[PDB]
């Protein structure tokens, strides 16, 4: 059911949608849309469970 | 349709005016300091008829 | 009326008017022509007016009428100046 | 031939839009520079935000430069610099303006709930009205071909439409575009054509928006304001002193945020002006216009859209609106820690020497200079600053009969502030009379009270005749006394009774006062024996006066000596023959009702003195052996645990339902708890043996603790049960109850476990208390805000109708009668009598005449009584219809303040209300007042007819009941869920139950009746106070319900526009003036409407009073649109303006001024 209500279909549209959800303003690109998601739960300088 | 039916059906009347609910059920770019006042102005005060003045606006 | 002040209200209904008239009389006493009726006995003008009201003298109509006579005394007795001024600008 | 052009007295204030020229009228110059103060000279710049020529001079009478200094030129401006040298307070009142280039939209009239600029123009707010003035999508301003009148076009559409036609439909974009849009709009012709169109062949599919807009347009056109003023072109400037930049300590100035705002808008406006003279690129200029819009919108009201920052502070900037959207300190005041003063009277309080010295400073000055001593005023200052003995004596003269009113922090009711006569006390703490220590709800834990000195003459008389403690004998809530003796004194008088057999007793008789000589001289005891004496009683009847009655009664030593305190009247002896417990207050009450004020006061002082004295003489203490534990304790506990052990053993082998054995074992321990409690009480109560004559007898334990419990004095059964008995079922954080109650008690040791269990009760107790304490006041605010406008006026009107008062009887299946709800009530009309005559028409039920309602037997338990609910009054309350319940024994004085006193009395016991088919508690009261529909509302039969099914589930549907009879049918909707109560074919009455569940007050008022719904509310709100045991008169509930049913709804055809729901005030006053005006057919019939406290308080005439509590930004705006005016009879709105209150000592002033405002 979650997939049924999911507009995104691939990785690009997903990262772009997330980028637009986090930083609503500037047009989502390739580097920004990826680096932002990476700097959320996959980077020590931006995420740490200690 | 979506916004109207969800807002009306859900808010009956949300008891404690559960704000942190329908604000996520809205499209466009979120986290704005503009749309905030347009919801706290409709829920109470001029009850019933205000919920009909909301959609029309 | 050191402690009610309740025995004065039945003489003039509604405690509020009682306060008004009593403050009116006390205002007459504290500044201007004093002359109390009930003996002072070292009491402030606040209570003296209440004592008078309780005594039966000095009410609303009483003060108003005496004010009318006061006006007829200041005006009619000193008209020789006003009349002389009336001929100032013809 | 008046027409004065000065600042005299005003009768009303008007609120409306301001034209650009209207703004110019306030302009004493034009701000043109962002500059504030000089960087070096610290001197106001030329045309900056702090100009001297425009606003006001820095110093008082000297100009900017210094050509003129003293008062020589106070009317003449300076030559070198046009600076009007008057005052420095002039700088605080001077306005000023900034004249922008391109037009700017007002943030309020733009985006404030309804689009005021949009709804008036009929156009979307944040959708269309945004994109056309932010320079994006051009709009049309009226076209006679192809294009309409208010459509939205893009640049491509613009040029295309321009190419097709053009030069005959020109329409700009942006601010000035909306300006020409509002300006071109004809309110009149549209007001006509809209009335024409929105009435032609249209049912309830359109009428909504139709009536709404037409009423709004009619209001705006009649308001006088021109739509051109909606968006401003000239922005006024706030006075410099209201936003100063004052140098703090060692440099470091302190400025307001408004200076930053005005500086920004000035900068952006100047650049905009400069761009409209140099090169003009469309993008640059349009952007600067949007930036000017940003600055202006940020200055007027930030809110709202991102919030402009700057100023280094990460916090937003306090705009103009933020300074007027959301504690009145006063001189001649003080505060200190309170202390008991037993030797004081009832109209006196202990006021510290040094404290009173600083308070009556100006009075001491005046009196000193008056008598002599001090040659001048400064001499008095230097004389009191150096406390020179004699000055103190002068102080004893100024505070002679000059009352000072005391106040506590938590002011719930009127008795929060009471006046006393100052008594000098060598100390730094304030002493208070222990009798009025209950009205304040104050203890001596370390609590501190504040004192205020009535300066005005009539203020002193107000404090003496109203706020005086001696005038507050009875509680405003309930007729019962409030200054009633408490713990210490009551124990004393309880010890002055308590008939003990023998022990230096014997029936040695004497005569009253003589017995006193017997007591001090020992020999005889004090609590014997009984013994006989001669009592000289006094009674009166019919012709009043006094009738002696000497006799020989068998009292005790205590009763005999205590009898001396009793005043002239009273039944005598029998009031002393009892004891000291609850009748201790009863005696005070009866003394008040049969004697009067003064004798009731002195009686209170005497009983207080006597109470304390004999209490000290007694020497009642609290040793460890005072709380004797029952011997059957361990026995009962074993028996209870035996039963529960058997139950657990049964649960082990199935048998009993293990799912709910928890409940039944709880009943076991609960029963055991009652067993231990009953055992301890039966033991600790009686006991003793004495030795009367031939020995062997029993009375009641003289066990200190029991003495304290059986005489008020803070000691209840539950507490004692925990002291010696046992703490019963303890609560668990889950909300459930533990199946292992505290077997031990405080007299015994307490294990770590059960204490770690009891800590939950203490924690939740204090926590819940902290909540309900604030929640009580939270309710009180709403109560006051909705009720603080009605005052008893127009003396006593006519009318006879009123709720039939009857004793609240739960005795239908539980037996519980209360028949004291009728007293001091004005009778409707001769409420019959099993025979003839008796009760008069408007005769108010006296306190002695309500006792006459017992001589007519138990047959007469129903009397019709005039109430505030009814009453054919207009904008007030009839004196008769109310009652009399005050600290005063007579009827309420004309022009009182029923509203506030009612609200206070209701929200006062809110502190002692436990929050939770029975909700119960404070939340229940709130729901009742708010008139909220239940979670499962029942249904009633609107018209009496024949019950029959209306198509078994044919919709939609869901069952349908159709009670049809006589004429016309009705189709109600039953949603299957929940059953029924009436079979088909059966007939029902007008308002019969067909759901057997919780009733909705709306349906009751709409169908059952106003008397019924009010009876429901009052009898349902009291039921939650019955359980809490808080006495409160029904009058106050009826008072709030009075204006709770303020507005109604008309349904027919009259001068009023049908659908409009208006208050019965204008309704009744207009229907009375239409039946005998032209024709009764020019008016319709109304229908009462139930609305909650908040919904009712929301609606009010004054826009200032509304601007007080509810959202200011809304009320102020909507009141600005339509030329409204406050004039000006409300309490609240007349308080913030700082004038006489239209009630109490005022009223007469307002009445004279009201009639005065009839000439024009
Ligand atoms: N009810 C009443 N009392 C008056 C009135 N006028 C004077 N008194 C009483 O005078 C008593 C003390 O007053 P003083 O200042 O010592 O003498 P004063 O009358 O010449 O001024 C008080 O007694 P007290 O009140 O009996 O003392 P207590 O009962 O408070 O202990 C006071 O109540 C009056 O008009 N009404
Ligand atoms: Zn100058
Ligand atoms: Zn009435």
């Amino acid at each position: 059911e979650t997939l049924r209500v999911d507009p995104t279909n691939d990785r690009l549209s997903a990262l772009v949608e997330i980028y637009r959800m986090m930083r609503p303003g500037e047009p989502p690109t390739r580097e920004a849309a990826e680096s932002l998601f990476e700097n959320l739960f996959f980077s020590e300088d931006r995420y740490d469970l200690s | 349709q979506s916004q109207l039916k969800l807002l009306v059906t859900r808010g009956k009347e949300q008891g404690y005016l559960t704000y942190a609910e329908v604000n996520d059920h809205l499209p466009e770019d979120i986290v704005d300091s503009d749309q905030i006042e347009d919801i706290i102005q409709m829920i109470n005060d001029m009850g019933i008829q205000v919920m009909e003045e909301a959609p029309d606006a | 009326a050191r402690v009610t002040v309740q025995d004065a209200v039945e003489k003039i209904g509604n405690r509020f008017d009682l306060v008004l008239v009593a403050a009116r009389r006390a205002r007459q006493m504290q500044v201007g022509g004093k002359d109390p009726l009930v003996p002072e006995e070292n009491d402030k003008t606040t209570v003296i007016a209440l004592r008078e009201i309780e005594e039966g003298l000095i009410n609303n109509q009483i003060l108003d009428v005496r004010e009318r006579q006061e006006q007829q005394e200041q005006e009619a007795a000193e008209l020789q100046a006003v009349t002389a001024i009336a001929e100032g600008r013809r | 031939l008046k027409a004065q052009t000065k600042t005299e007295e005003f009768d009303a204030i008007k609120i409306a839009l301001a034209s650009p020229d209207m703004i110019r009228s306030w302009s004493f110059g034009e701000v043109k520079k962002p500059e504030t103060i000089n960087y070096r000279t610290f001197k106001p710049e030329r045309d900056g935000l702090f100009c001297a020529r425009i606003f006001g001079p820095v110093k008082d009478y000297e100009c900017l430069c210094g050509k003129y200094k003293r008062l020589k030129h106070r009317g003449v401006i300076c030559e070198k610099c046009g600076v009007e040298v008057t005052q420095t307070k002039v700088r605080r009142e001077r306005m000023g303006h900034i004249e922008l280039a391109s037009p700017t939209a007002h943030i309020w009239f733009l985006k404030s709930l309804p689009s005021r600029i949009g709804l008036l123009l009929d156009m979307p707010l944040r959708d269309i009205e945004r994109v056309l003035y932010f320079e994006s999508y051009v709009v049309i301003e009226g076209g006679m071909t192809n294009l309409e009148r208010q459509q939205i076009l893009t640049e491509e559409q613009y040029l295309d439409a321009l190419e097709e036609f053009g030069d005959e439909f020109d329409a700009k974009m942006g601010a000035e575009a909306i300006q020409a849009l509002l300006k071109s709009m004809d309110l009149e012709q549209e007001c006509e054509q809209l009335r024409e169109e929105l009435n032609e062949t249209n049912s309830e599919t359109k009428r909504k928006k139709l009536t709404k807009r037409i009423k709004l347009l009619e209001a705006f056109v009649q308001s006088g304001n021109k739509p051109e003023w909606m968006i401003l072109t000239v922005l006024p400037v706030l006075p410099p002193d209201l936003r100063p930049l004052v140098p703090l300590d060692g440099g470091r100035f302190a400025t307001s945020d408004l200076n930053d705002l005005y500086r920004r808008v000035i900068n952006r406006n100047n650049r905009l002006k400069r761009l409209l003279d140099l090169a003009a690129p469309d993008i640059i200029v349009r952007n600067e216009k949007r930036m000017l819009q940003e600055a202006v919108d940020a200055l007027l009201d930030n809110g709202r859209r991102g919030r402009a920052i700057t100023g280094s502070n990460k916090r937003p900037l306090k705009s103009l609106a933020d300074m007027i959207k959301g504690g009145k300190r006063v001189d001649y005041s003080g505060r200190s820690v309170i202390t008991v003063g037993p030797y004081l009277r009832l109209h006196q309080c202990g006021l510290p020497k040094k404290m009173a010295l600083e308070l009556f400073k100006p009075f001491i000055y005046g009196k000193l200079e008056l008598r002599g001593l001090a040659t001048t005023i400064k001499a008095a200052k230097k004389m009191v600053e150096r406390e020179e003995a004699v000055v103190w004596d002068i102080l004893d003269e100024v505070i002679r009969e000059h009352p000072v009113l005391l106040n506590r922090a938590p002011t719930l009711h009127r008795l929060g502030i009471q006046a006393f006569e100052p008594v000098l006390i060598e100390g730094k703490a304030i002493q208070l009379h222990p009798l009025v220590c209950a009205a304040y709800n104050a203890d001596f834990d370390g609590d501190q009270m504040a004192v205020h000195v009535p300066l005005t003459l009539e203020a002193q008389l107000e404090a003496r005749a109203l706020m005086m403690s001696t005038n507050n004998i009875l509680s405003p809530a309930n007729g019962e006394p409030i200054i009633v003796p408490s713990q210490d004194v009551v124990l004393g008088l309880y010890y002055m009774t308590r008939d003990c057999v023998n022990a230096k007793g014997e029936g040695m008789v004497l005569t009253g006062p003589k017995e006193a000589e017997r007591l001090y001289r020992s020999g005889l005891a004090s609590l014997h024996a009984r013994v006989k004496v001669r009592i000289t009683e006094y009674e009166k009847d019919a012709n009043g006066e006094l009738v002696a009655k000497t006799s020989l009664k068998d009292t005790t030593v205590g009763r005999a000596i205590l009898w001396m305190i009793v005043p002239k009247g009273l039944p005598y002896s029998i009031v002393n023959q009892a004891l000291g417990k609850k009748a201790i207050s009863k005696m005070l009450n009866t003394c008040y009702r049969i004697l009067g004020l003064k004798p009731t006061v002195i009686f209170a002082d005497q009983i207080m003195y006597t109470g304390f004295a004999y209490a000290a003489r007694s020497g009642a203490s609290v040793g460890i052996d005072d709380m004797v534990i029952p011997e059957k304790k361990h026995e009962i506990i074993s028996e209870a645990e035996a039963e529960v052990a058997e139950i657990q053993e049964q649960f082990q082998s199935g048998l009993v339902t293990a799912g709910e054995r928890y409940n039944k074992v709880i009943d076991i321990w609960a029963a055991a708890n009652d067993r231990v409690s009953k055992a301890m009480m039966d033991n600790l109560q009686t006991e003793t043996v004495i030795n009367r004559d031939g020995q062997e007898e029993k009375q009641v334990s003289f066990n200190s603790i029991y003495m304290m419990a059986d005489s008020g004095a803070r000691g209840s059964a539950a507490q004692i049960r925990q002291l010696a008995g046992m703490r019963g079922l303890m609560a668990k954080p889950d909300g459930s109850i533990i199946e292992t109650p505290i077997t031990a008690n405080f007299r015994e040791g307490l294990n770590v476990l059960q204490y770690f269990i009891s800590t939950h009760g203490a924690r939740k107790g204090l926590a819940d208390t902290a909540l309900k304490t604030a929640n009580s006041g939270y309710l009180t605010r709403r109560l006051v805000d909705v009720a603080q406008d009605l005052v008893v006026t127009e003396d006593d009107c006519g009318t006879h109708e009123g709720i039939m008062m009857t004793p609240v009887i739960e005795g239908g299946d539980v037996k519980e009668p209360l028949r004291d709800r009728v007293l001091g009530r004005v009778t409707a009309e001769d409420v019959l009598k099993p025979g003839t005559a008796d009760i008069l028409v408007p005769r108010n039920t006296l306190l002695h005449e309500q006792w006459c309602d017992l001589l007519e037997e138990n047959s007469v338990d129903a009397v019709k009584v005039r109430s505030v609910v009814s009453c054919d009054t207009d904008f007030g309350v009839c004196a008769h219809c109310y009652g009399r319940d005050l600290a005063r024994g007579h009827i309420i004085n004309k022009g009182e303040a029923i509203g506030v006193i009612a609200a206070q009395s209701i929200g006062e016991p809110g502190t002692q209300l436990t929050m939770r088919d029975i909700t119960g508690g404070l939340p229940r009261v709130a729901d009742l007042f708010e008139a909220r529909r239940p979670k499962e509302p029942a249904i009633l039969a609107e018209i009496s007819g024949i019950v029959s099914f209306g198509k078994e589930t044919k919709g939609k549907r869901r069952l349908v009941i159709t009670p049809v009879d006589g004429s016309d049918p009705y189709e109600e909707m039953i949603p299957k869920w929940r059953q029924l109560n009436v079979f088909e074919g059966e007939r029902v009455e007008r308002g019969d139950v067909i759901s057997d569940g919780p009733e909705a007050p709306h349906d009751i008022l709409r169908l059952r009746g106003v008397h019924a719904v009010t009876r429901y509310i009052v009898n349902e709100v009291q039921d939650v106070y019955r359980l809490q045991g808080v006495k409160i008169n029904d009058k106050h509930i009826e008072v709030i319900v009075r204006q709770m049913l303020r507005k109604a709804t008309i349904v027919n055809a009259g001068s009023s526009d049908f659908l409009e729901g208006e208050q019965v005030e204008y309704s009744r006053v207009k229907i009375a003036n239409r039946e005998l005006e032209a024709n009764g057919k020019v008016g319709a019939t109304y229908s009462r409407d139930l609305l909650g406290i908040t919904k009712a308080s929301l609606a009010t005439e004054s826009f200032i009073s509304a601007a007080s509590f509810q959202e200011t930004t809304r009320v102020l705006t909507e009141a600005a649109v339509a030329g409204k005016r406050d004039e000006l009879r409300g309490l609240k709105e007349n308080v913030i303006v700082g004038r006489l209150i239209p009630a109490g000592t005022g009223y007469a002033y307002h009445q004279d001024r009201m009639r005065r405002r009839a000439a024009g």
